[PDB]
């Protein structure tokens, strides 16, 4: 290996005011969607469960 | 048993709960001479247009405001400690009684001589008789005789429940596994009341104590008569 | 103790290097000697349905209930004893 | 502390207004479930 | 026994902290990380007080181990004096962008 | 916009913000459930069912008081917005996982909702001890999702902690010392260290619950060698220094109070107010079994902690008396905030000294499970943390909004709540005495009187809430922008302008050493 | 016409504190005697006059004779 | 710390100082009145020759309602005090709140 | 032999609150008594005292469920 | 522009999916004890697991490559390390008390004697010796690998740390099998009770100590460490240590004093 | 005269009686006769007249003292109020006395508490102090 | 950059004050009224 | 000029004592509440075996 910290300090440090989330490239956004539609789909489906739960079967 | 708008302690039925009852009152009196001092103070700083701002210096006054609050917790400790280790002495009892809590009602064991024991539920209200107290009383009472040491067993054999009786002075918990001890003696004869003190569920509400205190003879024969 | 070695002028890597591959990394071959010889299955105990032990009070949340995480069929009976 | 006349003042009629609903929005849903506890229980 | 491939700060710290490193060989303290030491704090002799802005808080200890600090805006223009002890302070604005 | 400055909060103002959203939300729920337990208790006889039920809403009340709404508020709201100011830091030193503390007690919430709305509930009381809470006696989720609830908001408070007091070590400006930030700021280090040590040991008491419900441990089963009792030590282990972290914020914000409406630059006796505090914390780890003087301990170690629970006293008592040498001299102003104040310092020291009743282990073999013990606590909780929190909402609800609260109103408000929260506690001191125990939905017909009377308090303590809302309307309603705020010199915090920027001290304060 | 005296001009708060604690103080032992007076001798004397002649033997018979007993007729 | 006297003459020396700035004629009655007392006659004396050397009628009236609000319910205190000032305030043409109708609520 | 007896005696090894193994303790002392006298054949009757102390003592249940334990061979005390 | 040293961070989703993986697992592992599905929980697990990439990803970003730790935030970190590992101590504290109560007075169910009656420990002086001795040498790589950094030796940094790795993972590797091999279960009552439940909480922070010391091998593989700046190999260093020392305490508390 | 709140960081204008002197004057601009009337502030103040020397003090100052001690009626509409929203508290609890409460436990029936009085006092409830100590078991009457 | 001052450092709009009050009353009112919901779906359920 | 307290506090004053007064008395003894009073030097024993 080389080192290749310095390509990476440009890449993060250009001044293109994004936030450093995103400010990897293309794939921060596509892991960003995939966390958050399983952070947000898998707490609806919570709900329809304890919705599910909170009758008897009997 | 407590009566309408009662305000303190039900009387003292046993020597243990008088000598609770005199140390309430010192600590009482205590509680309310520390809180009239705070309420006055707070209202002699609140009614003067005099003012004084500037810095105040603050050690002369924390030596007071320290030792007097130790000086008074010691006269607190030392009677509060001199009932505790009454309370835990050696004492001789004559007779021991286990009790086992349930959901939800106690059974009760004499188990010296012979072999007796039974349940003891609440009284639903529908079927009380006339004078007879909601919620308070039981179909078997727990007879014992009056003017004498008794030992109690207490334990469980569900959840935790608490068995107490606070006209003298008792409340010791009852944990399934575990078997706690604690001492009775009445100095009358009667009909002494208590309830369950360790939430155990539905009907936590809805088990109370009831204990029958007689002559010795008389115990006896009641005995007998509930093998 | 000190132990019973001696170095300290200065606390450096060649000094903790020394001590990685001439105490700690013997001592570890020691300990694994030793266990991989006193190894080799240990014969089963009777079987007692001691009523502390094998506890159920509710069936696991996996295979049939009844089974513990890391079962061994060999040296972990049941609650009714070992299995075929 | 000083501070400004009201940008946006609140007359006694629009204070009893804001009142009356803050207290009914408290008092109408937890009436209704107790007003029908009978129903619930029975049920 | 041992070799190098290992960069050091000089070669490699960046933005704020390669600022830091940088000021403090030159003696300077442009991120306040170190305390100002008090001149004498009269009219003549002001505590100088540098902003980059127009105005800045004071907050001055008035003696020592006071457990009160005494906190002011200190504008630009004539030394301005601690509300509590007196001392002067003054306001020298500007710059840091290097 | 919206989701980045709310959902994505990197900022300690907006933060506090949302944790006084949280906490107000909580507060509703809170009172919700106590006018259930006293509609219920305000008649002899069977309002709402048997007492599982109510119950689940006793147990509920609790951990909505406690974990959503007196925490969050006075350390998760007070705490971020005015420690940093305090000490002219531009943020707090974690500012983004400060979001996530805050993030995690909407889930915790649902939990608790959810576990009152499966099976039947958990009705075990807010110390869910065993063998009630167990997987026979409580089969079903109910109790799994409270732990669950709780392991959230202790992770939470976890986070938190260590977030306050790496902030308050290293964030202050390199002049102060520890021994010039003011005391509201101390208070909340306190409660940081003693959240950071006590709920970790929760953690692992309801843990071994968890898995004695669903792994067929027997940490507290006798079958298997355990032991109910077990539980209740590493409970209190932790519920103790608990109730220390839910007044030591209420007794920095007093100090505040009382200096600022007394018009002192200071407090008076700062160094005894910080040795107070953390004598206090201190000894708040070694007394717990006060709360277990009838599971039939040894005597010495029930006289052990008779003793070192009275020495509390001691440091608590140079607290209430240097509040009172701090109005000794004062231009005293008579506002809205200094009144809760004032009740605070009076009927806190009420509920402290039934506290030390309680402590004589003797006495308590009487007073234990009954009223007696409600009546202390909702002095000092329901009278001093929420008296404390209630004068500083008002006092700086101007800084967080830029708008005053109209003080006549805020007057009344007082005036209902004191005679609501006296009126519903005081008589629960005769129900105590004489016998009526804690966790029931119905009672022995002796006791009617003061269950009525008690109830009636309630009901007036409802109309206070009530009367807050519409007050905190009308404030936004009418828009009365704040102009100039006296004491600034001493009071950081509100040198910024009222709102305060969202960035402040980006430049720091000038301190010097001299 | 008359000149006004000189009046005490200095102290005025300390001076109106120091006269209020020492009044308060003379005030919590006249509550101290009151209590142990009305209170906690009353109750000692309770006790101490109902059972120097209390015959619990016909206590029993006086609730036996009443019918409160379930082991006793 | 030190006796009456010297708490007074320090205080008038203060005061008194020619060139006496608007500043510490201010910082200097703030912390006054911060003691638990009402100034003496000379202490005030000093403070209303200060407000004419620093032209400033309406400061030597506040000063006087100062001194009457610092003595709280003593009545006696303030018209005592005035009478001992009526040589200054004469020679120096201030009138009191009173004669202003500064008094009234 | 040395009889009138009304309940347990105060015993000094066991002083608290908690007696749960001054009950436990009786019990095994029975069992280990009638075991050793009824191995070299002997009389029973000498271990009577301490089935008397843990009779008084022990909750029905507890005696029951250990008696029903050691016919099964699941008692897990030494005897 | 701000003239103080600390780190003001980007509005961040993080806090966020973090808490919301966090109510994901906890109703999921409800949802695996009382409804027969894990489904929540392993969607729970991932997003756990995606927010710890990212929230971490993302400070290496604002530390190697933005450069925004001056020492003060460096010196917070510290606090926050220190902090958080004096939770952890006291999470492992219940556990050590748990066991001291339950073993100090065995009940009657027991047999009244530790270790209970049918139940055969293991021989603290066979494969938990082993343990010991390799979390203790790991310990001594570990300080060998933190000196050659400090040294500006990258191969033996990378040799040491790798070796530290290597035996966390046999001592996680030996473990495992034991547990295979045990003839007591979690099930054994308070003995298989508290021996589960602290070794296993001790073993998972074994793995996620692991994990960190993998984290600091793979940053040094790129250059990220200076040879006076890597507060994330001190982080891990600090962590590791702590799982040593309460190994120590499992070891002579479970293994040697409860057999 | 009007105060700004971008004046915030400055120092600013207060009536308050242990603060006498405040930073800054309440008036700061001068028309034409209020500049003339500071001139003639510097010559000696015995030539100002009364209404002079008014207007100087209401330009350095906003209130007097005896203004800004004053009394108010305040309490009257604080007490009055609070008292009304006790007054509606009590509707609250009549309401749910009338639609929620149902009937009491038969046991506060009048011929019931008559019969468990008297088997209180058969058991001598309370006998020393709080209940059949008040009872006159020689005259059959309550103690006067 | 965010809005600053009074009115705009809040997540919700005080522009109105009736819309205000009814926000106010939804969101307070929710909080209120649930525990009475739960009771309620408690007793209808068995 | 009067402020609101000047020209409404007799009323909100006189009013708020009156409404508090006679709802109260009402809600206490008119519409069925138990309060239980002690029997004492109230109730008449009655036979109840
Ligand atoms: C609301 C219902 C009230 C019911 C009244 C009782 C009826 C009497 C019947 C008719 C009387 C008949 C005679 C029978 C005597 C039986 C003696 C007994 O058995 O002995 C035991 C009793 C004796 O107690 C009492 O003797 C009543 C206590 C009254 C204390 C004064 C405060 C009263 C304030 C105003 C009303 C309360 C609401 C606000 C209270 C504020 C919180 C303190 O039981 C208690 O322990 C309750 C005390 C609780 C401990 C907290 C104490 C701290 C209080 C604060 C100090 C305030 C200082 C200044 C004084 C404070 C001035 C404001
Ligand atoms: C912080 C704690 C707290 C508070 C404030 C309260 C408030 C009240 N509680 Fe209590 N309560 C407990 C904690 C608290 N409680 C605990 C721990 C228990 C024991 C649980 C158990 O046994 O397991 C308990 C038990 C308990 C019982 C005993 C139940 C039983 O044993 O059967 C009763 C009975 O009357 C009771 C009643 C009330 C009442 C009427 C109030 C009322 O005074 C409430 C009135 C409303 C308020 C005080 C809220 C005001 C403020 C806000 C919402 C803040 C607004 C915020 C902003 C504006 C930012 N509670
Ligand atoms: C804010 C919360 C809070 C606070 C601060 C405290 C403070 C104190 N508490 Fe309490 N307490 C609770 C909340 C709190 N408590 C709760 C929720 C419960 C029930 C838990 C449950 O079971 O659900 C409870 C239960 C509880 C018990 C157990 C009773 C039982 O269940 O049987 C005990 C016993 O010792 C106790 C004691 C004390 C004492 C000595 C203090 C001391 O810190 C108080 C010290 C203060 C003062 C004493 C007043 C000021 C001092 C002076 C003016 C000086 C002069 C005074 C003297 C010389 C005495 N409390
Ligand atoms: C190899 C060493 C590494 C340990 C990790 C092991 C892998 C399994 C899963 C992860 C467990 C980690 C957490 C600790 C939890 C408790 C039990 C785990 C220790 C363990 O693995 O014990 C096993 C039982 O595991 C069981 O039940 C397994 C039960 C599996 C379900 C996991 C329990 C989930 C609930 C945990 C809730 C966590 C609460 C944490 C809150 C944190 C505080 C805020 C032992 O197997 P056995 O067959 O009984 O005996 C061996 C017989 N031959
Ligand atoms: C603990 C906090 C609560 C304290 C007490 C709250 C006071 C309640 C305020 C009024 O609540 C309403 O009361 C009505 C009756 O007064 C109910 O109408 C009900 O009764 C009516 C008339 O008898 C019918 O007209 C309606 O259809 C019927 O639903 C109505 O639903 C309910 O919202």
């Amino acid at each position: 290996f080389e080192n290749r910290v310095a390509e990476k300090q440009k890449l993060f440090q250009e001044d293109n005011g994004l936030p450093v989330h995103l400010k990897g490239g293309a794939t921060d956004n596509i892991l960003y969607r995939v966390t958050m539609t399983l952070c947000l789909g898998g707490t609806l489906y919570s709900l329809y469960c304890l919705g599910w739960a909170s009758f008897p079967h009997k | 048993m407590a009566y309408p708008m009662q305000l303190g302690f039900q009387d003292a039925t046993s020597p243990i709960m008088e000598e609770l009852l005199h140390f309430h009152d010192h600590t009482l009196m205590i509680v309310f001479l520390i809180s009239s001092l705070v309420l006055y103070i707070i209202s002699l700083m609140l009614t003067t247009k005099l003012t004084h701002t500037s810095t105040m210096d603050a050690q002369e006054v924390e030596t007071i405001w320290t030792i007097l609050p130790a000086i008074i917790l010691i006269l607190i400790a030392l009677p509060s400690l001199r009932i505790l280790y009454m309370m835990d002495e050696i004492n001789n009892p004559s007779l021991t009684v286990k009790t086992m809590g349930h959901q939800w009602y106690w059974s009760y064991e004499y188990t010296d001589y012979e072999d007796l024991s039974f349940d003891s539920y609440m009284i639903p209200t529908s079927e009380l008789k006339p004078g007879e107290l909601r919620l308070l009383e039981v179909d078997n009472r727990v007879v014992l005789p009056m003017e004498m040491t008794i030992r109690m067993l207490v334990s469980s054999e569900d959840v935790l429940h608490s068995w107490a009786v606070p006209s003298l002075g008792l409340k010791t918990d009852a944990i399934p596994g575990r078997l706690n001890q604690t001492t009775l003696m009445s100095s009358r004869p009667g009909l002494y009341y208590g309830q369950c003190s360790e939430i155990c569920g539905s009907n936590h509400s809805f088990m109370p104590i009831v204990l029958e205190l007689v002559p010795l003879k008389y115990f006896e024969k009641w005995s007998a008569s509930m093998l | 103790a000190s132990a019973a070695k001696g170095d300290h002028g200065g606390t450096g890597a060649r000094t903790w290097r020394f001590l990685t591959f001439g105490l700690a990394l013997p001592s570890v071959a020691l300990c694994t000697l030793n266990s991989w010889l006193h190894s080799g299955h240990r014969e089963r105990p009777a079987f007692i349905p001691y009523h502390h032990l094998r506890i159920r009070t509710k069936p696991f949340s996996w295979g049939d209930g009844n089974h513990t995480f890391f079962h061994n069929p060999r040296v972990n009976p049941l609650p009714t004893g070992y299995e075929k | 502390i000083t501070a400004k006349p009201a940008k946006t003042p609140t007359s006694p009629k629009e204070q009893a207004i804001g009142l009356s609903v803050t207290f009914l929005s408290f008092l109408l849903p937890a009436g209704w479930v107790l007003y029908h506890l009978d129903n619930y229980k029975k049920s | 026994a041992s070799g190098g491939g290992v960069p050091t700060d000089e070669e490699q710290a960046t933005g704020l902290e390669r600022e830091v490193m940088l000021a403090a060989r030159k003696g300077q303290d442009p991120y306040n990380i170190l305390a100002p030491k008090a001149t004498s704090g009269t009219k003549e002799d002001p505590n100088l007080v540098p902003s980059i802005t127009n105005k800045r808080i004071v907050g001055c200890i008035c003696e020592e181990d006071n457990s009160t600090v005494i906190w002011f805006w200190l504008h630009k223009g004539e030394a301005q004096r601690c509300p509590s002890c007196g001392t002067h302070y003054k306001l020298v604005p500007h710059q840091l962008a290097h | 916009m919206f989701i980045n400055r709310w959902l994505f909060s990197t900022n300690h103002k907006d933060i506090g913000t949302l944790y006084l959203l949280f906490g107000a939300w909580a507060g509703m729920v809170g009172t919700a459930l106590s006018l259930l337990i006293r509609a219920e208790l305000g008649q002899p006889g069977t309002l709402l069912g048997d007492d599982q039920i109510y119950n689940v809403v006793v147990t509920a009340h609790a951990f909505v008081m406690i974990f959503f709404m007196v925490m969050p508020i006075m350390i998760g709201g007070f705490g971020n917005w005015l420690v940093p100011l305090m000490i002219g830091a531009p943020d707090m030193a974690f500012p983004r996982m400060n979001n996530m503390s805050f993030w995690l007690l909407p889930p915790s919430f649902l939990l608790l909702l959810a576990s009152s709305m499966v099976e039947a509930g958990a009705g075990t009381g807010w110390t869910v001890y065993p063998p009630l809470a167990g997987n026979l006696a409580h089969a079903g989720a109910s109790v799994d999702l409270t732990i669950f609830s709780l392991h959230l908001a202790g992770v939470s408070s976890i986070l938190g902690a260590i977030n306050f007091i790496t902030t308050i070590i290293n964030m202050k400006p390199p002049a102060m010392s520890q021994y010039q930030t003011p005391l509201f700021v101390w208070s909340v280090m306190i409660t940081a260290v003693l959240l950071l040590l006590s709920l970790p040991v929760l953690a692992a008491g309801i843990t071994m619950l968890l898995t004695d419900r669903n792994l067929n441990t027997t940490f507290f089963d006798p079958a298997g060698g355990g032991d109910p009792i077990l539980y209740q030590h590493l409970f209190w282990f932790f519920g103790h220094p608990e109730v220390y972290i839910l007044i030591l914020p209420g007794f920095g914000m007093i100090s505040h109070i009382v200096t600022y409406y007394s018009g002192k630059k200071e407090p008076f006796g700062y160094m005894g107010m910080v040795w107070a505090m953390m004598s206090i914390g201190f000894l708040g780890f070694i007394v717990w079994a006060h709360h277990m003087f009838t599971v039939g301990m040894d005597v010495d170690t029930r006289a052990y902690f008779t003793s070192a629970t009275m020495i509390i006293a001691i440091p608590t008592g140079v607290k209430v008396f240097s509040w009172l040498a701090t109005l000794h001299g004062g231009n005293i102003k008579w506002s809205p905030a200094m009144m809760w104040a004032l009740g605070f310092i009076f009927l806190f020291t009420v509920g402290g000294l039934t506290g030390i009743v309680l402590a004589n282990s003797s006495l308590d073999i009487v007073l234990h499970d009954t009223y007696y013990v409600v009546a202390h606590f909702h002095y000092v909780l329901s009278m001093g943390a929420v008296f404390a929190i209630m004068g500083g909402f008002v006092h700086w609800f101007p800084l967080f909004s830029g708008y005053t609260l109209n003080d006549t109103w805020a007057k009344i408000h007082f005036a209902i709540m004191f005679v609501g929260v006296n009126m519903t506690f005081f008589p629960q001191h005769f129900l105590g005495l004489s016998g009526m125990p804690r966790r029931y939905s119905d009672y022995p017909d002796a006791y009617t009187m003061w269950n009525t009377i008690s109830s009636m308090g309630s009901f007036i303590s409802l109309t206070a809430v009530m009367l807050m809302v519409f007050i905190i309307w009308e404030a936004f309603a009418s828009k009365r922008e704040v102009l100039t705020v006296d004491l600034t010199t001493t009071n950081l915090e509100w040198l910024n302008g009222c709102p305060p920027p969202y960035h402040t001290f980006e430049e720091p304060t000038y301190v010097n050493l001299k | 016409s008359t000149a006004l005296a000189k009046p005490q001009m200095r102290g005025l708060l300390a001076r109106r504190l120091r006269f209020h604690i020492v009044g308060a103080f003379m005030v919590s032992l006249g509550f101290a005697t009151f209590y142990k007076f009305a209170v906690a001798e009353k109750r000692k004397k309770a006790y101490a006059d109902f059972y120097r002649n209390y015959d619990s033997m016909k206590d029993f018979e006086e609730m036996r004779k009443a019918g409160i007993f379930q082991s006793a007729k | 710390h030190e006796t009456d006297e010297e708490f007074d003459a320090r205080w008038v020396t203060y005061f008194n100082k020619p060139d006496i700035d608007a500043w510490e004629l201010r910082k200097g009655m703030n912390t006054l009145v911060g003691y638990d007392l009402v100034p003496e006659p000379k202490i005030i004396d000093a403070a209303l020759r200060a407000c004419r050397r620093l032209n400033d009628f309406a400061s030597a009236v506040r000063i006087l309602e100062v001194v009457k609000d610092k003595a709280g319910p003593h009545k006696e205190i303030y018209p005592y005090v005035i009478q001992e000032l009526r040589p200054t305030l004469n020679e120096l043409g201030i009138s009191t709140p009173e004669e202003l109708g500064l008094d009234k609520v | 032999k040395i009889k009138n007896y009304q309940t347990a005696p105060f015993d000094s090894r066991f002083p608290n609150q908690n007696q749960t193994r001054n009950c436990w303790q009786n019990y095994l002392d029975f069992h280990r008594c009638e075991k050793a006298m009824t191995a070299k054949g002997g009389d029973v009757s000498v271990c009577e005292w301490y089935r008397r102390v843990y009779k008084s003592l022990c909750p029905i249940s507890w005696v029951s469920t250990w008696d029903d334990r050691r016919a099964e061979g699941t008692f897990p005390g030494k005897i | 522009h701000q003239t103080h040293a600390y780190h003001m961070v980007n509005p961040s989703p993080w806090p966020l999916t973090g808490a919301l993986s966090a109510l994901l697992m906890t109703s999921g592992l409800t949802m695996w004890f009382h409804f027969n599905s894990m489904t929540l929980l392993m969607i729970g697990l991932t997003t756990n697991m995606l927010t710890m990439y990212q929230w971490w990803r993302d400070v290496i970003r604002e530390s190697t490559f933005q450069g925004h730790h001056t020492p003060a935030v460096q010196k917070g970190l510290r606090y926050g390390m220190i902090l958080f590992i004096i939770s952890e101590v006291l999470f492992f504290t219940g556990f050590f008390w748990a066991f001291y109560h339950s073993s100090l007075a065995p009940t009657p169910e027991l047999g009244g004697c530790w270790p209970p009656t049918g139940i055969h420990p293991l021989n603290p002086l066979e494969v938990p010796l082993l343990n010991t001795s390799v979390l203790l040498a790991s310990g001594v790589s570990i300080t060998w690998a933190h000196h050659s950094l400090m040294e500006g030796d990258r191969k033996h940094m990378l040799q040491a740390l790798f070796i530290t790795i290597t035996l966390g993972v046999y001592f996680t590797l030996l473990q495992a099998s034991e547990y295979y091999e045990a003839p007591f279960t979690i099930s054994d009552g308070v003995y298989g009770s508290t021996f589960f439940v602290a070794t296993g909480f001790h073993g998972l922070h074994v793995i996620i100590g692991s994990t960190f010391l993998i984290v600091c091998f793979f940053r040094q593989l790129k250059f990220h460490f200076t040879s006076n700046h890597h507060f994330g190999f001190e982080a891990a260093a600090w962590y590791w240590h702590f799982v040593d020392v309460v190994w120590l305490f499992l070891y002579v508390s479970i293994y040697w004093w409860g057999s | 005269s009007v105060v700004k709140s971008e004046d915030y960081a400055l120092p600013s204008y207060v009536d308050r009686r242990d603060y006498p002197l405040p930073d800054v004057a309440h008036v700061k601009n001068l028309s034409a006769s209020q500049k003339a009337l500071k001139e003639k502030e510097k010559a000696s103040w015995s030539s100002l007249s009364i209404d002079e020397k008014v207007e100087l003090y209401r330009l350095k100052f906003k209130e007097s003292f005896a203004e800004m001690n004053r009394s108010t009626n305040e309490w009257k509409t604080v007490v009055g109020a609070a008292m009304f929203f006790i007054g509606f508290t009590a509707l609250l609890l009549i309401w749910e006395k009338h639609y929620v409460y149902g009937p009491i436990p038969h046991t506060f029936e009048e011929e019931w508490v008559a019969k468990q009085t008297k088997r209180m006092l058969d058991m001598k409830v309370a006998p020393i102090q709080g209940f059949s100590a008040k009872w006159d078991y020689d005259k059959n009457e309550w103690k006067k | 950059h965010y809005e600053e001052g009074p009115g705009k450092n809040i997540p919700f709009s005080v522009e109105n004050k009736w819309r205000l009050l009814a926000m106010m009353t939804l969101f307070f009112g929710s909080g209120f009224a649930a525990p009475f919901f739960i009771v309620r779906h408690q007793l209808l359920k068995k | 000029a009067p402020d609101f307290h000047d020209k409404y506090g007799n009323a909100v004053l006189a009013s708020g004592a009156t409404f508090c007064v006679a709802v109260w008395v009402y809600m206490a003894t008119q519409i069925g509440i138990e309060w239980n009073p002690s029997p004492v030097g109230r109730v008449t024993p009655k036979e109840w075996r």
